[PDB]
C-alpha cells in the first residue's frame, strides 16, 4: 500500500511525508507501536494524521502504512450485553490481556471469532438478493437476530448452507460471482444507512417518568436535548431512561465523562429485570464509554460508532434509543483538533462547521421503513453541559434547530433538592399535538383536556407568584390563597419524582392520569366549597390533602383501589364539611 | 419594605449583569487581538518566501 | 466549446478547497468537475485564479479525494442555470438537479445564477393592497404586491404555519380597488437550506391538501446534504422566480426556509478563506451577499408581473442585534417579528405589534384602496397599546389597586386587545372583518382620547360594543 | 549508558529554544541544558521535526547563548523513584527532599503521568469514612474512593478545615460490619504556591499531633520556578497510587489550593501561542484537570483505595467561575463554605444547601448503616429550604405575614446552625448526630413528614434538642 514516515510530531497531530496517493479520511497506522489514526489533510507529498491514541514516545522516522479503507465498525451477531471502547474494541478481552491499566497497541477483534452460533436459512438457491433483505436468523439473548445482506450487494444466490453452528467468519450465503456472504459486514461510520422511505412520528416513547411524558412528550422518531450546569441531574434522567423505557434495544455513548458512571451501569444492570421480556436488563444494552482521561481524538469516533451500531439495529425492524451523555465534549475535542490544524476560529474557539456535524449526527434519528420492507425507529437524547449555565454558548444554540423537544434543567430547583429539577416555564415540546389521537384511545378521552386544565392551572400560579412576592401571602384573598396551595400540592406531589426510590422511580401513564384527576376533584371541590364562606384554615387541614401527597409511593397492582377509596373520601369530606 | 426590596433585590441583579457584560466584551477583544497576531505573522511570512 | 480539458496536477486538499496549480485557463467564477479515482463525479467553483495556481471550492465532501488520480475539468465559463416553463409541478436538489423520478427537463433559455441588478429607471412604485387574512398583518403591517417581508422568529415559535397560512390565504381585492377581473394565483417557488425532515413533511402534507403542488417549484437542500450547496439555492430559486414573473407575467411568492443557515455556510467559507471578519466571526462582506439576494425582488413598469419575498430567519437567542437579524432589517423592507411571551399564553398567532414594520403601508392603504380610516385607526391602535404596555410596567412597582381610574382603561384594552385582536387561530378574516373588530376595541376608550382620529371618522365609526361580535 | 550532545541551538525567545539536527529526540523526553557557567537548568520537548526540536525550558533563561550551551538526554519518559519508606519524608515538590535527610533508594521507576483505568476493572465506592465533623458526616457524606472537593473563599478558613480532617480521618469498621480489623491508613500531602506562614503552620499541626509519621509532603512554595508547580499534584498521585495498589494503604490525598495551579497552566499555555478559552484560560484545561481527578478510585479485586479532597477557592464568590466549573463537572459533589455563617462565628461554617454528595446512597443504607439515615438527611433538607426560604420573606414583608406554621419554620431554620454546624475543635460521632437529628424533626409535625414513611416516624418521633 502507501508507505511513508513520519515527519513533524506535535501532541495528537502527527504530519507524514512520502504519502502519495494516500486519500482523505483514510485510516493509517503509525509508528512502530501500530496506532490508529485517520487522514485530514493532504499537501504535496505530505499528509497529515491525528491519532485516536497516546502519542508520547514516539520518534521521527517511524514507519507509516496507509490501510486505504475509511473508519468502519463491525455489524453482527454479539453486540448486544457488550462494553466497548470508542473505536469498538473490547474492554474485557483488553484486561485480560493488559490488566488494570489501558496501554495503547492492544488489537481486539469486535466480535468474538470463536462462538459459535445457531444458523437457520431462509433463502434457497435460484432467488435473487437486495440490500437489506434477510437471509437467515441466530438466537441471542431472548432477541431474533437476522442476518441481513448488505446494502451495496445485488445478485443471484448460487449456494446456501444448511442449518448447524458456524462462526462469525464463515461464509453462508456464495452469489454467482464469486462474492461471498459471513454473518457480519463493514460499514463506514461517516456514511448514513440507506432506507426506502420516513414517517410521521405518531406514537409516544414512554420515559417513565411523569414530567416528560405528561407535560413535554417526545415520539418514537423525535429528538430531545436536556442541557443543565453540573448536579442538575442529566445523567439520573438518562439512567432513568435506560432502565425504564419501552425501547427494545438502548444504546449508550458515555462521550468524555467520569468512569464511576460506567461502573455503576456494569456492575447494577445485570441484577436488573427488562419490563419487556422479563430477562436481565443487561441483554438489551450496548455500551460506548470513553471516559475524560481517555486520548481526546476517540471522543468524535465514539459518537459516530454509537449511532451507526443504533442505526444497525434499527433495520432488524426493533426501536432503538440512544443516549448521549456529552456532546460539548465532542465539541472541545473539534475545538482542539482545528487549534491543531491552526484554523481560524468562529466563535469560543469553535470551528465554523460545527453546526454542520451536529445536525447530521441529530438528522440520523427518525421512523423508517428499511430496505426489507421492515418498520424500524431510532431516537436521540443528547445532553449538553453549558459552561456556567449560559444557554447563550454556540453548542446550545447550535442543537435548539434541529431538536423538536427542549428539556430546560434548573439550578434553582436542583439546590432545594427538587428532582427531576425541570423548569417548566422554559421547556416545551413539538410533539404534543401529534400524539393527541394515541391518548384518546390508549389511556382515556379526556386526557388532554386534564393536562392543559393543570397547565393552566400552573400558568396561573407562576401569574400570582410575582404578587405574593411583594404583599406577603396573607394579604391575597381566598380565591388566589387556593389557587397557591393547588399550585404548590401540584408542584410537591405530582412533578416531584424520586429516582431511587423503590416504588416511585417508575411511573405508568394511568397511575398519573388517576393523579391528575385527584387534584382537580379536590380542587373543584375546594373551588365550590370557598363560595359557602368557608375558611381557607379549614380546607387546609383537611386529612384528604395527605391522601394526594402519599399516593405517589403506592404501587401499581394496588392503585385503582386506592384511586376509588380517595375519590369516595374527597366527594364525602367536603360534603362532611360545611 | 421599599427601602429593603430595593437594597435587596433590585442592586445585586444590576452589578451581576454589569459584570456579565464586561466579561463578554474582554472575551472579545481578546479574540480580536489573537486575529490581529495570527495575520501579522503571515504578513511577516510572506515577505519571506524569496528574501 | 465542444472540448474538454482535464487539469491534473492537485497540491492542496484541506477542508472545502482545493488547489491545482498549472491551470491559469480557468475563467474566475467557472464551473469545474472533480472526477473522483472511483468515477464519482463532484461540482466546484473557481473563487480565485492566477498563472501560479487557482482556488476551488468543492460543493461535496472531500472524501475518497486523491492527490494522484483525482482530476479537474471545466464545465463552463459562467456558473448559468437552464430554465423552461415546464419546470412548474416539479422537485429539485439544492444544484437543480431532478429528484422526482421524472426525466431532466429541455431549456429554453440558459440564464445566469448570479442575476444583474435592475435598473431604478425601470422600477415602479408597489401599490398592489395584499389581504393575508391576518389582522394584525392586515391592519397594523399592511403587506403589498412586491414586497420584502421577513419573518423574525425564534427557536420553538410556529414560523413555518404562518408562512404556510400567508400562502394559503393570500388573496387581492379588486373590486375595493376597482379593477375587477379574476385574479390567478399565485405561484410559489420554495427554496429550503438545511431544512429537518419534519418541517419538510409538514410543508409537503400542507401543499398537498392545498393543492398548491401544480403551481409550485421546489428547491430542497436537507440537513445532511453538504453544507457549501447553500450558496446556490437562493440564487437558482430566484433566479427561475425572475423568469417566470419577468416573461410570462406570473405573480410569484417565493418563501426561503432559513437564512441562518446560508450565512453559516458563508462563515464556513469565509473563515476557510480567513477574510476580515465582521462580528462574532461573520465575513465583512455578508451585507452585500446578502443584498444580491433580497434585492432581486420587485415589480417592473411595462409589465404585469411580480415578486414577493417572505425570508424565514430564526434569531439565535431571541437576540434582535445579532449580525443576521441586523444586515436582513437594513436590507429589507419591514418584518414580522414573533414573541415568545405571547406563544407561551397560548395566542396564536405570536406576532408582537410594536417591533414589526412595513414600510410599503402608506403606499397601498387610504381613500380607493381600502378605506380611508385605515392609517389612522393603526396609529392610534399603536399609541394605545403602548401606553397599555407601560401601564403594565407600572403596575408592577405601585400595584393595581394603587392607580387612577383612567390607566385601569389602558390595562383593559392591552389585555383585551392581545386575547382578541391577536388570537384569532386558523380562521381566515377580511380587511372589514379586522376593522371592525379594531373599531370595537377603540371604543372601550373615552372619545376625547383619540388624538390621531380626525372627528369626522369617529362621528361615522365610534359606538359600536364588542359583544355584538365576541360576546 | 554514555551520553549524547548537541550544540545546534539556533533559536532563543522567551521560554523556547530550538535544537538544530535533532533526529534522535523523543517527543516529551525530558533534557538537561548547560551553558558555560555549568548551571543546569531542565527542560522538555514539545514539538519535534526534522528541520528542528523545540524545547521549553522550566525556568529563566538569562545566561543562555548560542555558543556554548548544549542540550543532553536524561530519559524519554518523565519517572519518579518510589519506595516504601517515604512516610514521614518531606519534598520540594519535584521529587527531592528538604528536611536534611539522605535521599531514598528507588524500588520502582514509575511514570508519573499514569495510565487511565480500564472502567471494567473498576468497583463502586461503597465504605463510609468518618471525617469527624458533622455536618460533612450525616448529610454529605464522604465514601471511600471519592473526590469530594472543598468550595472555599478569600478569607474563610479551608485550611483548618483540611487539617482538621486529616487529623480526624479514621475508617471506623463495626457498623456495616467488614473486616473489623485494624486497617493502615495514610495522608498524602501536596501544596502548591503556598506562602512561608502557612507551610509553618501546616508543619507545626502535623508535628504537634504526630501525624507526619504516616504521611509524606509535597510542599510548593511560592517563589519556585512555575513548572515545579504543574508537577507537583502528579507526583502526589503516583505516590499515592503505588502505595494504595502495591501496599493495600486506605491513602488520603489533600491538595492545598487549585487555583494557584490553575494560573500556572494559564501562564505555561500563554507562552506557546494558543488559543484562549473563557476567561484566559487554555481551552484543553477540562482534559487537564480531568487527568488529576481520575487518578483516585477503588479497583476490583485490591484491598487499597485513594481519596482524593481538594481545596479550592472561589474568587468573588463566583461559582460561575471558569475554575469551579469544571471542577464540579468532574469531580463527585461539593463541600462549599459560607461566609455569612463564618460572620456569626459559626466554626466550621459548612452550608448545606449547595452542598453533595452524589456517593451516599450506596455509602448508606439498610445494614450498612442506620436504616433511617436517607430519609433523615432529606427531611432535613426539605425543611431547611423551606425555613430558609420563608426567614427570607421575612427579611423584605415583615413578622407581619407569619401564621404559627411559618413560626415554626423559623424557628427550626434558625435553631440548626448553633447547635449541630458548630462544633469548633470536637471529634463527634455518628450516632450521636443521627439523634439531634431526629430532635430537631420532632417540632414539625407529623404531617411534614411527608417523605418519611410511617414506619421510621412511629419508631422514632419525639425527642426535645438534647444540646446540655
Ligand atoms: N431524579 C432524581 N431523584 C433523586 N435524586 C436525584 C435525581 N436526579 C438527580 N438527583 C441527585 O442529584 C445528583 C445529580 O447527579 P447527576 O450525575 O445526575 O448530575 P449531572 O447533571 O449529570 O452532572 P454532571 O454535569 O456533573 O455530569 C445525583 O447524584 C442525585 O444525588
Ligand atoms: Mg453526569
Amino acid at each position: 500500500m502507501i508507505q511513508g514516515v513520519i515527519q513533524k510530531i506535535a501532541g495528537p497531530a502527527v504530519i507524514a511525508k512520502g504519502m502519495l496517493g494516500a486519500r482523505m479520511y483514510d485510516i493509517c497506522k503509525v509508528g512502530e507501536e501500530g496506532l490508529v489514526g485517520e487522514i485530514i489533510r493532504l499537501d504535496g507529498d505530505t499528509a497529515f494524521v491525528q491519532v485516536y491514541e497516546d502519542t508520547s514516545g514516539l520518534k521521527v522516522g517511524e514507519p507509516v502504512v496507509s490501510t486505504g479503507l475509511p473508519l468502519a465498525v463491525e455489524l453482527g451477531p454479539g453486540m448486544l450485553n457488550g462494553i466497548y471502547d470508542g473505536i469498538q474494541r473490547p474492554l474485557e478481552r483488553i484486561r485480560e490481556k493488559t490488566g488494570i491499566y489501558i496501554t495503547r497497541g492492544v488489537v481486539v477483534h469486535a466480535l468474538d471469532r470463536e462462538k459459535k452460533w445457531a444458523w437457520t436459512p431462509m433463502v434457497k438457491p435460484g432467488d435473487e438478493v437486495r440490500g437489506g433483505m434477510v437471509l437467515g436468523t441466530v438466537p441471542e439473548f431472548g432477541f431474533t437476530h437476522k442476518i441481513l445482506v448488505p446494502p451495496d450487494v445485488r445478485g443471484r444466490v448460487k449456494e446456501v448452507k444448511p442449518a448447524g453452528e458456524y462462526t462469525v467468519e464463515e461464509p453462508v450465503v456464495v452469489l454467482e460471482d464469486g462474492t461471498e456472504l459471513k454473518m457480519y459486514h463493514t460499514w463506514p461510520v461517516r456514511r448514513a444507512r440507506p432506507v426506502q422511505r420516513k414517517l410521521d412520528p405518531n406514537t409516544p416513547f414512554l420515559t417513565g417518568m411523569r414530567i416528560l411524558d405528561v407535560l413535554f412528550p417526545v415520539a418514537m422518531g423525535g429528538t430531545a436535548a436536556i442541557p443543565g450546569p453540573f448536579g442538575s441531574g442529566k445523567t439520573v434522567t438518562q439512567q432513568s431512561l435506560a432502565k425504564w423505557s419501552n425501547a427494545d434495544v438502548v444504546v449508550y455513548v458515555g462521550c468524555g465523562e467520569r468512569g464511576n458512571e460506567m461502573t455503576d451501569v456494569l456492575v447494577e444492570f445485570p441484577e436488573l429485570t427488562d419490563p419487556k421480556t422479563g430477562g436481565p436488563l443487561m441483554h438489551r444494552t450496548v455500551l460506548i464509554a470513553n471516559t475524560s482521561n481517555m486520548p481526546v481524538a476517540a471522543r468524535e469516533a465514539s459518537i459516530y460508532v454509537g449511532v451507526t451500531i443504533a442505526e444497525y439495529f434499527r433495520d432488524q425492524g426493533f426501536s432503538v434509543a440512544l443516549m448521549a451523555d456529552s456532546t460539548s465534549r465532542w465539541a472541545e475535542a473539534l475545538r482542539e483538533i482545528s487549534s491543531r490544524l491552526e484554523e481560524m476560529p468562529a466563535e469560543e474557539g469553535y470551528p465554523p462547521y460545527l453546526a454542520a456535524r451536529l445536525a447530521a449526527f441529530y438528522e440520523r434519528a427518525g421512523k423508517v421503513i428499511t430496505l426489507g420492507g421492515e418498520e424500524g425507529a431510532v431516537t436521540i437524547v443528547g445532553a449538553v453541559s453549558p459552561p456556567g449555565g449560559d444557554m447563550s454558548e454556540p453548542v446550545t444554540q447550535s442543537t435548539l434547530r434541529i431538536v423538536g423537544a427542549f428539556w430546560r434543567l434548573d439550578a434553582s430547583l436542583a439546590f432545594r433538592r427538587h428532582f427531576p429539577a425541570i423548569n417548566w416555564n422554559g421547556s416545551y415540546s413539538l410533539f404534543t399535538s401529534a400524539l393527541d389521537p394515541w391518548y384518546r384511545e390508549n389511556v382515556a378521552e379526556d386526557y388532554p383536556e386534564l393536562r392543559d386544565a393543570i397547565s393552566e392551572l400552573l400558568q396561573r400560579e407562576a401569574g400570582l407568584q410575582e404578587i405574593v412576592q411583594l404583599v406577603g401571602p396573607d394579604a391575597l384573598q381566598d380565591a388566589e390563597r387556593l389557587v397557591i396551595e393547588v399550585g404548590r400540592i401540584i408542584r410537591e406531589d405530582f412533578l416531584q419524582q424520586n429516582a431511587y426510590h423503590e416504588v416511585d422511580a417508575y411511573c405508568s401513564m394511568k397511575k398519573a392520569y388517576g393523579i391528575m384527576k385527584m387534584i382537580l376533584a379536590f380542587y373543584k371541590e375546594a373551588e365550590a366549597a370557598i363560595k359557602r364562606g368557608v375558611s381557607i384554615d379549614e380546607i387546609l387541614q383537611l386529612p384528604v390533602l395527605e391522601r394526594i401527597g402519599r399516593a405517589r409511593y403506592v404501587s401499581e397492582e394496588e392503585f385503582p383501589a386506592y384511586f376509588e377509596e380517595a375519590m369516595k373520601e374527597i366527594q364525602g369530606a367536603f360534603k362532611a364539611l360545611a | 419594605r421599599r427601602v429593603n426590596a430595593l437594597e435587596q433585590v433590585v442592586i445585586p441583579g444590576i452589578r451581576a449583569q454589569i459584570r456579565f457584560i464586561q466579561q463578554v466584551l474582554e472575551q472579545r477583544e481578546r479574540e480580536d487581538t489573537f486575529r490581529l497576531k495570527r495575520i501579522k505573522g503571515k504578513i511577516e511570512a510572506r515577505e519571506a518566501e524569496e528574501e | 466549446d465542444l472540448l474538454k480539458k482535464e487539469y491534473t496536477g492537485i497540491t492542496y486538499i484541506s477542508g472545502p478547497l482545493l488547489f491545482v496549480e498549472n491551470a491559469k485557463d480557468l475563467a474566475y467564477g467557472a464551473i469545474v468537475d472533480i472526477k473522483d479515482g472511483t468515477g464519482r463525479v463532484r461540482g466546484g467553483q473557481v473563487i480565485e485564479v492566477s498563472e501560479e495556481y487557482a482556488v476551488i471550492q468543492v460543493f461535496e465532501e472531500t472524501t475518497g479525494l486523491d492527490l494522484a488520480t483525482t482530476s479537474v475539468s471545466l464545465v463552463e465559463d459562467v456558473a448559468r442555470l437552464g430554465v423552461s416553463k415546464e419546470m412548474l409541478g416539479r422537485r429539485f436538489n439544492g444544484i437543480g438537479k431532478p429528484i422526482d423520478g421524472l426525466p431532466p427537463i429541455t431549456p429554453e433559455k440558459r440564464l445566469p445564477i448570479t442575476g444583474l441588478p435592475l435598473n431604478p429607471v425601470a422600477r415602479r412604485k408597489p401599490e398592489q393592497f395584499i389581504q393575508t387574512g391576518i389582522s394584525t398583518i392586515d391592519v397594523m403591517n399592511t403587506l403589498v404586491r412586491g414586497q420584502k417581508l421577513p419573518i423574525f422568529s425564534g427557536s420553538g415559535l410556529p414560523a413555518n404555519e404562518i408562512a404556510a397560512q400567508i400562502a394559503r390565504q393570500a388573496t387581492v381585492r379588486p373590486d375595493l380597488s376597482g379593477e375587477g377581473e379574476k385574479e390567478e394565483p399565485f405561484a410559489v417557488v420554495f427554496a429550503a437550506m438545511g431544512i429537518t425532515q419534519r418541517e419538510l413533511s409538514y410543508f409537503i402534507q400542507e401543499f398537498e391538501r392545498t393543492g398548491a403542488l401544480s403551481r409550485s417549484v421546489l428547491f430542497l437542500n436537507k440537513a445532511d446534504d453538504p453544507t457549501i450547496e447553500r450558496i446556490l439555492t437562493p440564487r437558482m430559486a430566484l433566479t427561475v422566480a425572475e423568469y417566470l414573473a419577468f416573461e410570462h407575467d406570473y405573480h410569484v411568492l417565493v418563501i426561503l426556509t432559513d437564512m441562518t443557515n446560508y450565512c453559516e455556510a458563508l462563515r464556513e467559507i469565509g473563515a476557510a478563506r480567513e477574510e476580515i471578519p465582521g462580528r462574532r466571526g461573520y465575513p465583512g462582506y455578508m451585507y452585500t451577499d446578502l443584498a444580491t439576494i433580497y434585492e432581486r425582488a420587485g415589480v417592473v413598469e411595462g409589465k404585469k408581473g411580480s415578486v414577493t419575498q417572505i425570508p424565514i430567519l430564526s434569531m439565535p437567542d431571541d437576540d434582535r442585534t445579532h449580525p443576521i437579524p441586523d444586515l436582513t432589517g437594513y436590507i429589507t423592507e419591514g418584518q414580522i417579528q414573533l414573541s415568545r411571551e405571547l406563544h407561551r399564553k397560548g395566542i396564536y398567532p405570536p406576532i408582537d405589534p410594536l417591533p414589526s414594520l412595513s414600510r410599503l403601508m402608506n403606499n397601498g392603504v387610504g381613500k380607493g384602496k381600502t378605506r380611508e380610516d385605515h392609517k389612522q385607526v393603526s396609529d392610534q391602535l399603536y399609541s394605545a397599546y403602548a401606553n397599555g404596555v407601560d401601564i403594565r410596567k407600572l403596575v408592577a412597582i405601585i400595584g393595581e389597586d394603587a392607580l387612577t381610574e383612567n390607566d385601569r382603561r389602558y390595562l383593559q384594552f392591552a389585555d383585551a386587545f392581545e386575547r382578541f385582536f391577536i388570537n384569532q387561530g386558523q380562521q381566515n378574516r377580511s380587511i372589514e372583518e379586522s376593522l371592525q373588530i379594531a373599531w370595537a376595541l377603540l371604543s372601550m376608550l373615552p372619545q376625547g382620547e383619540l388624538k390621531r382620529i380626525s372627528k369626522d371618522h369617529i362621528g361615522k365609526y365610534y359606538g359600536q360594543k364588542l359583544e355584538e361580535i365576541w360576546g
